[PDB]
């Protein structure tokens, strides 16, 4: 059998609790229930009984992972041969410099390099290596850099932020210790003031919320920093950014369904700290702000029932006047955000369930011209595109940087003249291991949800599999938050498709693939069960159209997708033969009732809050841990990370012990706990790829497919 | 930036 943890009685309370904050309107008298595995939680990650139990699990795992070591190996190499070990990124102008990233063949971390404006990017005499992450990571289990921020005009000072355990709290430091300043306990973002005199950062809080924006002045003890903005509302996080012209700073608050912004003038120097309210928060209203020069505010917003968004134009001096509408609201178009430059703006968004991008110019009047809206043309019918804003460093620019991809076409970055239309390639990704696009094809089916709704499916397969009989398939899902799983290129799936499998993305509600409403009405709060039923629907479609049979079908999810997996295995475990759930959000009731767990209060406006009558029962009906029962489940691998500040390590830990406890089948439930990494990791190395390989190994093992088609 |  497998490890089963011991039951220690602990009551967990739902509703009102004196001294704690369980939301605006919690249940009274409260409700109670027993969680016999509560103990598995240690906030300090140090309990001997717990760490011991995790060893049992590590033993079990290793003991059971012996006979895929060799396939995971054949597959790591495929990965490597698909990755391009020595590489340069797509170099961009930032001031008097071209900036770019570099990888070297033996080495696990990027280099951050620089070449002067009019020279040629590449390892050489001109190239200054700004940061070497390998020298940072020297004899350390874990190493992630949040930000590499040089200081405007000069780029003499460069600051960076680093997390050494993955709980995602950062220190900020400077390259080669040119100065001695240190900033502790930040979210990672560094934003600069003028002339390297100071910069802006964001501290965490109770339960790791981003609740404060501060100024740091060079030459000073952090203890002397000035906090500019707190938001005390547990539903919110604070953000911070710089205006195009860099004369204006942008402070905001973002809950899931509500926004607020302020402005600070950087032209008045380090001792000027007074903010300028933009539009006072109004529940239900979300909006984002972008400056044009010092006066004109270009606001993207959902106000007045404009769900997919509308972009408005107003003045700094009368910032609540939003009667001027630049781009009006469209039912079939979602606008996800704007970027604003001296001579135009990019809108990023959606139409027909694919990423789209438009550009908007000034008129002869020097004011933004509705009539100049251009939708940007791409070649493939099913593709993915975003503007790369982390590479648009120049306010006066005329070249706009895009990343373009499809499940067939390896990624391209290229510049495009906003006016001319012409597209030069900057970098096209190379894929070795003998890969070629013409070996693959991607089309889109539509599944039918129980309520009639059409759920899109995106799929890719080697052009030479026999489609006149069922095939082994992997069906991947997300879909929470309004986040979309894109049909973009991803080498990671080649090991499956290279062995005659069909890789497939279910576009379930909760996602935002089909517009904002695919998320807000379709899959959230009291309509969150669609996420799971839409998924189940996609999978039945795959079976009855004859693409697959459940003995040949697998599924994969991560994070909130782990939630999707766990619910779906609770309901229709018969549909799968094998299943992957990385860092899976699965102990929903228990976590969601408790304000102290790092992301709970944000997400009272996502799933709901089970301290409330309105939400208790509903969430209960899909909470994976709470719905584990005596029945067959398929082979399952769970991957967790000890310092995961997003999904707590104990969550999958319980779910794994409970599955083994109740499950009546005898398939394997393995649980891989990297005690060195967090949420995203597995790792920040070649070890990421090693981790990923076992996952594919485990599946392919269970599917009984090992053999390439070439 | 900050999610499940």
């Amino acid at each position: 059998r497998g490890p089963i943890a011991a039951h220690r009685p602990h009551e967990v309370v739902f509703g009102k609790v004196e001294g704690e904050d369980r939301g605006a309107n919690p249940m009274d008298p409260p409700r109670r229930r027993v969680d016999p595995l509560f103990w598995l939680r240690d906030d300090n990650r140090a309990d001997p009984e717990v760490l011991a139990h995790l060893h049992l699990e590590k033993d079990y795992y290793e003991k059971r992972a012996v006979d895929i070591k060799d396939l995971a190996e054949t597959i790591y190499q495929e990965h490597i041969s698909h990755i391009e070990e020595t590489d340069m990124s797509a170099p961009y102008v930032y001031d008097r410099f071209l900036y770019y990233t570099r990888d070297v063949k033996g080495l696990s971390y990027k280099l951050h390099c620089r070449v002067p404006a009019g020279k040629t990017p590449g390892e050489g005499e001109d190239e200054e290596i700004v940061l070497d992450e390998n020298k940072l990571a020297e004899g350390k289990s874990f190493c992630v850099v949040g930000c590499v921020a040089p200081a405007p005009p000069e780029h003499a000072l460069v600051a960076y932020s680093v997390d050494y355990c993955g709980d995602e709290v950062y220190s900020i430091r400077f390259v080669r210790d040119v100065v001695a300043d240190k900033v502790e306990g930040t979210n990672g973002s560094v934003v600069w003031g003028p002339n390297a005199e100071c910069f802006f950062y964001i501290t965490k809080d109770a339960s790791k919320r981003d609740n404060k924006v501060w100024r740091h002045i060079i030459g000073q003890p952090q203890s002397e920093d000035v906090c500019l903005y707190t938001d005390d509302d547990p539903l919110f996080s604070v953000g911070v950014g710089r205006s195009g012209d860099g004369k204006t700073l942008i402070i905001c608050s973002m809950s899931s369904e509500t926004s607020e912004s302020h402005l600070l003038d950087l032209r008045k120097g380090v001792k000027h700290n007074t903010l300028e309210m933009v539009r006072p928060r109004e529940k239900g209203v979300r909006y984002t702000v972008e400056m044009h020069g010092t006066d004109t505010l270009i606001v993207l917003t959902n106000k007045d029932k404009c769900v997919n968004g509308k972009v408005v134009l107003t003045k700094r001096s009368a910032p609540t006047d939003w009667g001027t509408v630049l781009i009006p609201h469209d039912d079939k178009v979602t606008i996800d955000d704007v970027a604003v430059f001296a001579k135009f703006a990019v809108l990023s968004g959606r139409r027909d369930g694919l990423t789209r991008v438009w550009t908007v110019r000034l008129g002869p009047d020097n004011l933004f011209s509705s009539a100049t809206l251009k939708e940007l043309h791409f070649d493939e019918p099913v593709f993915t595109a975003h503007v790369v804003c982390s590479q648009m460093k120049t306010y006066d620019a005329s070249l706009l940087r895009l990343r373009y991809s499809s499940m067939t076409t390896p990624t391209v970055w290229y510049d495009e003249d906003v006016l001319s239309g012409e597209r030069k390639v900057v970098k096209a990704r190379k894929v070795g291991g003998g890969f070629e696009s013409k070996n693959y094809v991607c089309r889109r089916e539509l599944a039918t949800a129980p309520d009639g709704t059409k759920v899109p499916i995106s799929l890719v397969y080697d052009t030479s599999i026999d489609l006149k009989k069922p095939n082994p398939t992997m069906l991947y899902g997300y879909g929470s938050y309004g986040i979309c799983i894109e049909p973009e290129f991803n080498s990671r799936f080649l090991p499956y498709v290279d062995r005659g499998m069909i890789y497939a993305i279910a576009h379930v509600r909760g996602g935002g693939e089909m517009g904002r409403t695919w998320y807000e009405v379709g899959g959230k709060y009291l309509t969150k069960r669609n996420t799971f039923m839409d998924f189940i629907a996609c999978a039945e479609h795959l079976i009855s159209s004859g693409l697959t049979t459940p003995a040949q079908l697998s599924c994969e999810g991560r994070s909130a997708g782990g939630l999707l997996v766990g619910a779906v295995l609770n309901m229709r475990p018969d549909l799968f033969h094998v299943a992957l759930a990385g860092v899976p959000f699965v102990d929903v009731m228990t976590t969601m009732c408790d304000p102290s767990i790092p992301l709970t209060t944000g997400e009272w406006e996502e799933w709901g809050n089970p301290n409330e009558y309105k939400f208790f029962d509903y969430m209960n009906s899909y909470s994976p841990i709470d719905n584990v029962r005596a029945q067959d489940y398929p082979h399952l691998m769970i991957q967790a990370g000890l310092h995961d500040p997003r999904v707590a390590y104990w969550e999958p830990a319980k779910w794994a012990s409970k599955l083994r406890e109740l499950k009546t089948d005898s398939n394997e439930v393995l649980l891989k706990m990297d005690l060195e990494s967090g949420h995203f990791s597995a790792s920040d190395r070649y070890k990421y790829l090693r981790e990923n390989a076992i996952q594919q190994a485990f599946v392919l093992k269970h599917l009984n497919v090992r053999q390439l088609l070439r | 930036f900050r999610v499940r």
